[PDB]
C-alpha cells in the first residue's frame, strides 16, 4: 500500500483519552510532487500532492449536566470529526 | 498461579461509567511475535512485562487490542481478566510476571497497531498510558509463502516460460507456453521509454505449446529488457509480474 | 483538463449510480475508475502502461428497512437497520508488485 | 494538607536494614531551576512529580542527591520527610502534587548531576525505579555573576585598555594600564604562527599611568591579535585572559 | 571556549551512568572519552592524530550488602561487605611509542 502509492503517505499518532477508538491516525504524504515512475527515487515535479478526506464516527463522554450528585455519570455524545486517508496526484491549476 | 483466558469483546467498556478512586500502574514492556501453523493460517502472540515496582495492588483485566489497516479497514478488541489475586511483586519462584495470548488473524500486507492499558483507566484529565507497537507483515514476494490459493491464483508458481529474440532491425519475437489461467497477454519492452507494443488474444489450448508473437520495435533494441502481464479474471489489475530477456538469434 | 480534481488526476474515475428504495441515504455513488493503467503526465492524451489503479474503501454507516418482526397487526411497520456500506473513492496510481 | 520539611542527613539508611513486603512507586518527573539570592548567592529549587497511581497510600521519605565532578567531587544530600498521610490521590482543590527545596550550594565551571529515588527503597531483585535529570550552572564571564567575590579577586571586572602598534617591521609597541593587583604579567602575539613572546616584570608604580613595551618581532605584524595574562598568585593558572587588537601607528 | 573543564579539555570525557540496587552511591558516573587524539588547539573541534588517549584509575571504597550468613530465621537481613570498585576518572592523551 502506502509503500507502493505514487505519493506515498505515513501515520501519526495522535492520542487521547475522550475518543473512540483511543487511536486515530491523520495522514501527512511527505511528497509536494508525485515521484517517478522509472526511478522511484528522483523527484518528478510535474506533480503535486493533495489529502483526501472523509468524515467518520467516533465517541465521546461527558459527565452528567443534570446535577445528580450520585456519581460523576457518562453520556453517549455524537459529533463528527476529519480524518484523511490517503493523498492523490493532481494535475495542476495554471493560469496563462 | 494465576492465568488469563479470554474472548472477543469490542465497544464500549461498562468500565467507562465508572469512575474509580485508585487505578492501576502502566505495563513495563510489550512485543508481539509472529508465528506460522502447521498444515495453514497465521496467528498472532502478544507479549508484555506487567508491572514490578509493586504497582499491582489493583487490578482486573487488560484489554489489548488493534486496527488492522489495508484498503480494507479493520478493528476488533478483546477483553479478558487474570484469573487469581496477585500478592507477590514477581514469580514466587522468580523474574517479573509474564502473559501471552493467541488468536488474532493476519492478512496480506495488513499493517496493525497494537495497542494496550490496564482497566480501568483514570478519569478525566491525568497523563495518558498509551503503550503501542508498530510491525511489519510480508508480502507474497517471499520464497517461503507462495502456497496461499489467494496468491496461487495470481499464477504465484506459473512460469511464463518467456524467451524473446530479436528477429531483424524492426521486428522481435517471443516464445512461451501458453496457460489455462488466463486469456490476454500484452508485452513492454523499456530500454529508457517505449520502444514497441502488442496485444495478444487467446482463450486457452489443451496442447499448450510455445507461443510466438511479432512484435515490431523502434531503433536499436540491444540490451532492452523484456516484461509480461498476465491477465485473470481474479488479480485483474493488480496481477504479478515477470522477468523476459533479450538475445539475438 | 480541469474541474473537481475528478478529470485531473492521472487516474480519472467516473460514477455509476446505485439505487434503492431504502437507503439513506438513497445516493451512493461507486468510483469506477476507467483507465488501465495511468495516463501520460507529458501530454495528457497518450497512453502510459506502467501504472495501475485500484480502488480504496472504507465503511459509512446507512439504514435499511425491514418490517416489524413482531406480528403487532396494527401495520407493517419498519426499523432502523443499522450496518455499514462498502464503496470506493479514488483510484490510485500505484507500483505493480513483480516477481523475478 | 501534608507539607515538606528537609533536614540534612547523609549515610546508610535504616529502611535499608529492613525488606519490605510493599514498595513505593516511580516519580513522574524531577525538574530543577537555577535561581539567584538577594543581598550575593547562587542556589537551586529542585521540584518533582509525585504519584497518582495509588502509590500515596504508603511513602514517607524520597531522597535527592546531587553531585558534581570539578576540581572537587562532593556528595553531601538531603532526605526530606513528609508531614502528612495521604487518603486521596489529589488535593480538594486538584492537580498534580508539585514540591520544591531550596539550599544546595552552587559554585563555577561545573557540571553537577541529580538523582531520584524514594524512601523507603526496593528490595533485591527487582526494578531499577531511577530518572535523570542533568544540568548545568554558570561562570564569571556573565555580568550578572561580575560581582562573585572570589572571581573579582580573579580580576573579573578589570579593564585592560590593551593599545597595541607597530613601531617597525622589527619591532612593535605596546600600551596599556597596569594596576597593584598584578606585578607580573606574560606578552605573546600570534597572527599565523608564534611570530612573538615576551613577560613583562613590573611590581607596581605610584602614579600609575600607561604603560609601554618593546617587543620584536619575526617578519610582518600587521593583522595579528595581541594577548596578554596575568599571574595572580589565587587563581593560579586558571587566569582569565583578555582579547587584544594591534594597529598601525604612522611615521608621518 | 568556556565551560565546566570537560569542554575545555584536550581529550573531554563524558560522564556514563551506572546502576545497582545494593550499591552507595546508586550511580558512579564513569568516564568514556571518545577522543582518540589529541584535537588542535587552534580550534576546538579539528582532528589532530599526533597523540594517544588513555584512561587513568582509582580504587573506590564502596558499600555492597548480600543477604546475612547464618540462618537466624528471623529476616532476609543483609552484610556489611567492604570490596574496593574500579573506576575511571579522567583521559589524558600521551605522546605515542617509537619502534625501529
Amino acid at each position: 500500500l502506502n509503500s507502493r502509492a505514487i505519493s506515498p503517505w505515513r501515520y501519526e499518532l495522535d492520542r487521547d483519552l475522550n475518543r473512540l477508538p483511543q487511536d486515530l491516525y491523520h495522514a501527512r504524504c511527505l511528497c509536494p510532487h508525485c515521484v517517478s515512475l522509472q526511478t522511484g527515487s528522483h523527484m518528478d515535479p510535474r506533480g503535486n500532492s493533495e489529502l483526501l478526506y472523509h468524515n467518520q464516527t467516533v465517541f465521546y463522554r461527558r459527565p452528567c449536566h443534570g446535577e445528580k450528585g450520585t456519581h460523576k455519570g457518562y453520556c453517549l455524545e455524537r459529533r463528527l470529526y476529519r480524518v484523511s486517508l490517503a493523498c492523490v496526484c493532481v494535475r495542476p491549476r495554471v493560469m496563462g | 498461579e494465576p492465568t488469563v483466558q479470554c474472548g472477543s469483546e469490542t465497544g464500549p467498556s461498562p468500565e467507562w461509567m465508572l469512575q474509580h478512586d485508585l487505578i492501576p500502574g502502566d505495563l513495563r514492556d510489550l512485543r508481539v511475535e509472529p508465528v506460522t501453523t502447521s498444515v495453514y493460517s497465521i496467528l498472532m502472540n502478544v507479549s508484555w512485562v506487567l508491572r514490578a515496582d509493586a504497582s499491582i495492588r489493583l487490578l482486573k483485566a487488560t484489554k489489548i487490542c488493534v486496527t488492522g489497516k489495508s484498503n480494507f479497514q479493520s478493528y476488533s478488541c478483546v477483553r479478558c481478566n487474570y484469573t487469581e489475586a496477585f500478592q507477590t511483586q514477581t514469580r514466587p519462584s522468580g523474574g517479573k510476571w509474564t502473559f501471552s495470548y493467541i488468536g488474532f488473524p493476519v492478512e496480506l500486507n495488513t499493517v496493525y497497531f497494537i495497542g494496550a492499558h490496564n482497566i480501568p483507566n483514570a478519569n478525566m484529565n491525568e497523563d495518558g498510558p498509551s503503550m503501542s507497537v508498530n510491525f511489519t507483515s510480508p508480502g507474497c514476494l517471499d520464497h517461503i509463502m507462495k502456497y496461499k490459493k489467494k496468491c496461487v491464483k495470481a499464477g504465484s508458481l506459473w512460469d511464463p516460460n518467456i524467451t524473446a529474440c530479436k528477429k531483424n532491425e524492426e521486428t522481435v519475437e517471443v516464445n512461451f507456453t501458453t496457460t489455462p489461467l488466463g486469456n490476454r497477454y500484452m508485452a513492454l519492452i523499456q530500454h529508457s521509454t517505449i520502444i514497441g507494443f502488442s496485444q495478444v488474444f487467446e482463450p486457452h489450448q489443451k496442447k499448450q505449446t510455445r507461443a510466438s508473437v511479432v512484435i515490431p520495435v523502434t531503433g536499436d533494441s540491444e540490451g532492452a529488457t523484456v516484461q509480461l502481464t498476465p491477465y485473470f479474471p481474479t488479480c485483474g489489475s493488480d496481477c504479478i509480474r515477470h522477468k523476459g530477456t533479450v538475445v539475438l538469434c
